[PDB]
């Protein structure tokens, strides 16, 4: 639905196509439901952008995300 | 009419076509099609060539000019010369003032009197100096331009800086596939066969296109191809796969019955170039053997790596020795094992090393000691085959570990493995494999190895070592040890040789050819 | 070459070394050396049997492109890899044309070979016996 709700020229402009929280037990589909969605979407599953979150345990990962401050290395 | 500055340091292409000395341009059509429409732009018209070295950006160009003198392109370039600029002096005079500006704008001004010249500038990113000259001209459209740049160079210089954005367009030229590698070779066969005057079978062209793909990793498809079949052609009646075979044995130092053999001969007689090199651990090396032959009979997925073991025995006892046997035979060197350093897992808080090397044995020492995210790359490696491209399908996985009774007081190992790993990542090792403690007959075998790679390589002085077999014997006493045994001989080595014989004959006597015969003593 | 032992297919080939002094030696103006140049590449082409060699290359693409634009001058040469690393490797129009090749840093027993080989015209110019042994 979001999907189709995106190329119906229908989504909202400023907000991206849709966020989505797949909540649940392990090994049930709900990364493989993203895969399948990157499939869909660009006939690859490398086309995904995959970031792993357990490797944010710190605080101060978040600068992998958006970069480093101004002075800092990198 | 003229340009007779930009004549004596440009390549006219155009003109080596209509001279029919050009090579054909083959199924880059859409490519050259890309041009032509890039350049009939009234604004931003200067098409960038984004490539690999050597995948044919400089084809292109050339295919372009064939087109124009073959009057394949539109009327708008019906008569318009290509001429490859070649930047290497027109920088001259790096300290004066204005020198390369006097120069670039001659040529500048001779290209705009003579309003019908299609401009081709190598490594175009060399130029980002010049650009405020270039600019204006560019603005006024008196100068049309085809760069060429690898795709990394163009996002470093020319991405920066929105004012060359916006005036190059790029197009994106790709590696070709076998299949279209194949097709070039083809073209090209007749061509080179003018030259060496030799006939080419098209076997020769398929192994000359397999074998620099499987051997040369640093360089790109065709050029690798084109390389093989004119150097092999050198070294030759017609050519045949034992003389390319010979020319990637000059490349890469491998032997040529290495390269040469089949895929099925090389996995049969395995185990006995495992054994001869490692000695002992029977059950592991038939372990392996087993397992890479499963995997090698084709019916896994060729994208997943071919193996992924885990090595679980004492110390070094013989894990790296069985690792470097294992990348010898499977791909032909030792050079071939690709030790990780775990340093790069912390550091955050490889991968262009596996894009060097593909086929290769992928070692991981002691995972363990590891930053837990490692096992995030290994199940990656481990489940799609693929990082950021770079492929792991050839690669060899191996994860090395070396996994008091408070009292009066063969299969722990197989227990405690499942609990101080991440069972989630134990379901996907291919096989577990369990080294023992080496027997000591083992272990002076080991030593009969050590003296003879030292008698061979001291005999390159003209010493002819000779050894006693119950000399080593009696040191097999000298690094026994319950921790560790592949390690301490090592230290007995140079004192019972070495040491001995520089007390013995290196001073007070002198060295010769005859008492270098180390005869037992009775003790050593 | 001169021994006849290269290939039957090239025995026409002439050899000859091109030093950047002598062509200056005697220039009077400038522009006389680039057209001496430019005459004698042409005299080149119309050859067609000449093979140039030119020592330190490095202090060498466009002025010489005319006859290395198809490969006309068919050319040999020497340098170090720093003095290779730094700028042959740097030009594609280069790496389109140079080929390296590595020559071996040889054995002690190739080294006292030769030596022993050219010794006797040392031995000429001291008037001197020269020992085998004492070379090795
Ligand atoms: N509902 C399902 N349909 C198809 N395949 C599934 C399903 N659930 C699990 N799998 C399979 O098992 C694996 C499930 O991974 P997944 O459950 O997406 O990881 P997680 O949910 O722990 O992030 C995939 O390889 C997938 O093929
Ligand atoms: N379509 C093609 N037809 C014939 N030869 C080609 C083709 N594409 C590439 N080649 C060959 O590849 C070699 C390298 O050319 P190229 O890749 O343009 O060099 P560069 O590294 O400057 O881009 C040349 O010898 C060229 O003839």
């Amino acid at each position: 639905k979001a999907v189709r709700r995106a190329r119906a020229g229908l989504k909202d402009p400023k907000r991206p196509i849709g966020s989505f929280i797949f909540l649940g037990p392990t090994g049930v589909g709900k990364t493989e439901l993203a895969r399948a969605l990157a499939e869909s979407m660009f006939g690859d599953d490398d086309a995904m952008i995959r970031v792993d979150m357990s490797e944010f345990m710190e605080k101060h990962a978040v600068s992998r995300l958006v970069g480093a401050p101004p002075g800092y290395v990198g | 009419n003229n340009t007779p500055t930009l004549d004596s340091l440009a390549r006219d292409l155009t003109v080596i076509a209509k001279d029919g000395t050009l090579d054909p341009v083959i199924g880059r059509d859409k490519e050259i099609t890309r041009v032509i429409e890039v350049l009939s732009r009234r604004t931003k018209n200067n098409p960038v060539l984004i490539g690999e070295p050597g995948v044919g950006k400089t084809a292109i160009a050339e295919g372009l000019a064939q087109a124009i003198v073959n009057n394949e392109v539109p009327e708008t370039l019906k008569d318009k010369r290509v001429m490859s600029l070649d930047m290497g002096t027109v920088v001259a005079g790096t300290k004066y003032r204005g020198e390369f500006e006097e120069r670039l704008k001659k040529v500048m001004e001779e290209i705009q009197q003579a309003g019908n010249v299609i401009l081709f500038i190598d490594e175009l990113h060399t130029l980002v100096d010049a650009s405020n000259i270039l600019k204006p001209a560019l603005a006024r459209g008196e100068l049309q331009c085809i760069g060429a740049t690898t795709l990394d160079e163009y996002r470093k210089n020319i991405e920066k800086d929105a004012a060359l954005e916006r005036r190059f367009q790029p197009v994106q030229v790709d590696e070709p596939s076998v299949v279209d590698t194949v097709a070039i070779l083809k073209g090209l066969r007749d061509r080179y066969e003018a030259h060496h005057r030799i006939n080419i079978s098209d076997e020769a062209i398929e192994a000359a296109v397999k074998l620099s793909n499987r051997y040369v990793s640093d360089r790109f498809l065709p050029d690798k191809a084109i390389d093989l079949i004119d150097e092999a052609s050198s070294k030759v009646t017609s050519l045949s796969e034992e003389d390319i075979a010979e020319v990637i044995a000059g490349w890469t130092g491998i032997p040529l019955t290495k390269i040469n053999e089949t895929e099925s001969e090389k996995l049969l007689s395995l185990e006995d170039t495992l054994h001869e090199r490692v000695i002992g651990q029977k059950d592991a090396v038939n372990s392996i053997s087993k397992a890479v032959r499963r995997a090698r009979a084709g019916l896994k997925d060729p994208k997943r790596p071919i193996g992924s073991f885990i090595f679980l025995g004492p110390t070094g006892v013989g894990k790296t020795e069985l690792a470097r046997a294992l990348a010898e035979s499977m791909f032909g060197d030792d050079d071939a094992m690709i030790r990780v350093d775990m340093s790069e897992f912390m550091e955050k808080h490889l991968t262009e090393k596996v894009r060097r090397k593909p086929y290769s044995v992928i070692l991981f020492d002691e995972i363990e000691k590891a930053h837990p995210d490692v096992f995030n790359i290994l199940l990656q490696v481990l489940d799609d085959g693929h990082l950021t491209t770079v492929d792991f399908r050839n690669t060899i996985i191996i994860m090395t570990s070396n996994v008091r009774f408070a009292g009066f007081g063969r299969k722990t190992m197989l227990k405690e493995l499942k609990n101080s790993f991440r069972p989630e990542f134990l379901n996907r090792v291919d096989d577990i494999i369990v080294f023992h403690k080496l027997t000591k007959e083992e272990l002076k075998e080991i030593v009969t190895m050590m003296v003879n790679k030292l008698t061979n390589r001291l005999s390159e002085q003209n010493i002819n070592i000779i050894v006693t077999d119950k000399a080593k014997d009696k040191i097999a006493e000298e690094g026994y040890d319950p921790e560790y045994g592949a390690r301490p001989l090592i230290r007995a080595i140079q004192k019972t040789i070495e040491d001995n014989l520089s007390e013995l004959i290196l001073d007070g006597n002198q060295i010769e050819g005859k008492k270098v015969t180390v005869d037992h003593d009775g003790k050593e």
